[PDB]
């Protein structure tokens, strides 16, 4: 009757992975989705009644990912290579943004998280859980939605876990915090499946009987409204409670409302 | 009996052959508890043991005893065998035959474990998941009547014997029908996949009658667990005795081919649910059942514990009152085993609230169980005729040294024991005094 959910989230951004392939390291993105695939199948054969979900996200948009082995396991792969296969072949560089759209993709992830929710039976409660691999840098100009996303997270006390590659981002330590998710930062990306079947693969329950390395040190740094970069000290107003870099006779957000 | 105490008594070579399948070494690790399924994952992909103390600091002190349990299994099952580390330590390694399994059935490789499904293309009499669900109902529907003694419902000569031979049903004189025994109400009370499960291990027990490889039926069996509905698998590349099981599975309903000489055979939901629906019973406050069913089989599993009141084309109304249970449980069903089928075939819209079924009914069910009994009889000779405390205290230590005691009375010197050993205790009283 325990239902676990774990949806998985992968930064697909094409300019991180191409210049990770023409740095001819030993790590890959084909081995990213082997470890994820194998991540998932590792998942599902922990319990009958447990589901997987995977999203890619992308410049464009985020994408649903989902002979000796399972047959069930052989399907879900099958699936998901052409699922990637698809989002790659057919990814155009049509414009000058860059940043990776990872707002949408947990948005994505919370609309099927309560979209199954409702599917359930009412004898049964699903745990869903949310995991996030990050490989390109942070984007600052998606402060507010991805604050939106991880305060509706943690009102429906759904878990995000953060798995960093190479470059650290406070938003993802941000999300493990408050929604209380383990936020880890990936020391050879080689093994990076190893810790994926070390440290998320046991539920939120199984985590307290193990012991886990402690948090990394948050952050907690604002987005300026009218630089969207991260600040330390500014101005913040008393009514609509924004936040300016600069010292302002009128608050723009105020004069904005009648 | 589940199926860890089953394997737990196997001799380690059958272990051994058991985990050559990666079917049966799946079901084996989906058998495990929670926390043996992490160490499981954890050591798959090491090629070199692990110290005991390693093992023993991942888990907290608070759930040591979890992890000591975890790890008595383990050690039980045989996954896993201890190494002689160098230098006096010990070394923790999966068994390599079980590690290849299960990379195999996992991460892929080898050959798939059907021979092939397309070379005789498609079935020209297949089914579809409908069909063989109500083929599968109806053969159940037909086993369990032939288990109540319905002359509508006939089977094998062999499944019968089978029957006779798990205790379930007695046959007092060649030639008359058995009659069902309390062992077989329990088994009628018990869950559908409890019921396999019981009827494939007495099956497994028996087979040695038969001469029949525990091995391969064990792995026949796994691999159908896995099999997915609805699609038809090669008869070929099995051995000629476990066809002939395969064929006492058409009897059960498991597998359902058109012919003994098909080459193609349909695993079904149940057997699916072997590894391991919505239930249609309500109940009330006012010890009411309502039914939504229709088979006389489940119109009559109710009436051993429960007063019919009325049957309409589609519901059942009934009323479960006291002189009801006191028959049922007379005739050999606890209160337990009635609380499991009535919260196993709960209807989904109960099954909102808190508890599956209200307190207050199954406590009542409960206490009426305590009613039979309430009162306790032991048949015995009691001895009253001690003269001094040290000779009623020797007899008394001589009787529990014995272990025929009943029932012990310092304050008044008075004692009783079995009939059995009455003569015993006579026997030492006498050699006592004559000694002395
Ligand atoms: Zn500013
Ligand atoms: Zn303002």
């Amino acid at each position: 009757d325990e239902l676990n959910l774990l949806v998985i989230v992968v930064d697909a951004n094409p300019i991180w992975w191409g210049k990770q392939a023409l740095k001819e390291s030993q790590f890959t993105l084909s081995k990213c989705i082997d470890a994820v695939m194998v991540l998932g199948n590792s998942h599902l054969f922990m319990n009958r009644s447990n589901k997987l979900a995977v999203i890619a996200s992308h410049i464009q948009e985020s994408r649903f990912l989902y002979d000796g082995k399972y047959e069930l396991l052989t399907s879900a792969n099958e699936v998901i290579v052409e699922e990637i296969k698809d989002l790659m072949t057919k990814s155009d560089i049509k414009g000058q943004h860059t940043e990776t759209l990872l707002a949408g993709s947990l948005a994505k992830a919370l609309c099927y998280i309560h979209r199954m929710n409702k599917e359930v039976k009412d004898n049964q409660e699903m745990k869903s859980r949310i995991l996030v691999i990050k490989a390109a840098e942070d984007s600052a100009l998606q402060y507010m939605n991805f604050m939106n996303v991880i305060f509706a997270a943690q009102k429906q006390n759904i878990l995000i876990d953060a798995c960093v590659l190479d470059s650290d981002s406070g938003l993802l330590q941000q999300a493990c915090d408050i929604t209380g998710g383990l936020y880890l930062k990936v020391p050879q990306m080689p093994s990076l499946l190893q810790y994926l079947l070390w440290v998320f693969l046991p539920d939120q329950d199984q985590r307290s009987q193990l012991i886990l390395p402690p948090p990394v040190h948050v952050d907690y740094r604002a987005a300026c409204f009218c630089h969207r970069n991260l600040i330390e000290i500014g101005y913040v107003c008393s009514v609509c409670l924004s936040i300016f870099c600069n010292f302002s006779p009128i608050c723009t957000t105020c004069e904005t409302a009648f | 009996r589940n199926l860890q105490e089953f394997l737990g008594g196997l001799s380690p070579g059958v272990l051994d052959r058991l985990y050559g399948h990666p079917a049966t070494c799946l079901a084996v690790f989906r058998e495990l508890p929670s926390l043996a399924k992490n160490w499981v994952m954890r050591m798959l992909f090491l090629e070199q043991p692990l110290p005991q103390a390693a093992v023993a600091l991942w888990v907290k002190k608070e759930f040591s005893k979890a992890q000591e349990e975890s790890t008595g299994l383990l050690s039980g099952l045989r996954i896993w065998h201890t190494q002689l580390l160098p230098g006096g330590l010990q070394g923790l390694i999966l068994n390599p035959i079980f590690r290849q399994n299960l990379r195999i059935a996992l991460l892929g490789g080898g050959k798939a474990w059907s021979d092939d499904t397309s070379q005789l293309g498609p079935d020209k009499h297949a089914r579809d998941v409908p069909s063989l669900d109500k083929y599968a109902e109806e053969r159940w529907e037909v086993v369990l009547h032939f288990m109540v003694g319905s002359p509508s419902a006939a089977v094998s000569q062999d499944l019968a014997q089978l029957l006779s031979q798990a205790g379930l049903m007695k046959s007092t004189e060649p030639g008359e029908p058995p009659c069902i025994t309390s062992a077989g109400f329990q088994f009628l009370l018990l869950d559908t996949p409890a019921q396999l499960w019981y009827f494939m291990l007495q099956y497994l027990q028996t087979a040695q009658s038969r001469g029949m490889d525990l091995v391969e039926i064990l792995s026949f069996l796994f691999q159908l667990s896995f099999s997915t509905l609805g699609k038809d698998y090669s008869v070929e590349g099995m051995s000629d005795s476990l066809l002939n099981f395969l064929q006492h599975l058409r009897e059960f309903g498991l597998v359902f081919q058109r012919k003994r000489k098909s080459r193609r055979y349909y695993p079904t939901r149940l057997a699916i649910n072997l590894s391991s629906q919505p239930g249609f019973i309500v109940v009330e406050t006012n010890y009411r059942l309502y039914a939504y069913t229709e088979s006389e089989l489940q119109i009559a599993l109710i009436a051993l514990f429960s007063e019919m009141l009325y049957r309409f084309p589609n519901m059942v109304v009934a009323q479960v009152t006291r002189e009801s249970v006191q028959q049922a449980i007379a005739s050999g069903i606890t209160a337990q085993q009635i609380i499991h089928f009535l919260r196993t075939r709960a209807h989904p819209v109960m099954l909102k609230q808190t508890p599956v079924l209200p307190p207050t009914i199954t406590d009542q069910i409960r206490l009426w169980e305590l009613e039979r009994d309430r009162l306790r009889f032991t048949e015995g000779v009691l001895y009253n005729q001690f003269l001094s405390q040290v000779d009623f205290e020797l007899l008394l230590a001589h009787a529990r040294e014995l272990g025929v005691l009943v029932f012990e009375n310092s304050a008044k010197r008075l004692m009783v024991v079995t009939p059995a050993g009455h003569s015993d205790v006579k026997r030492f009283w006498k050699r006592q005094k004559h000694s002395s």
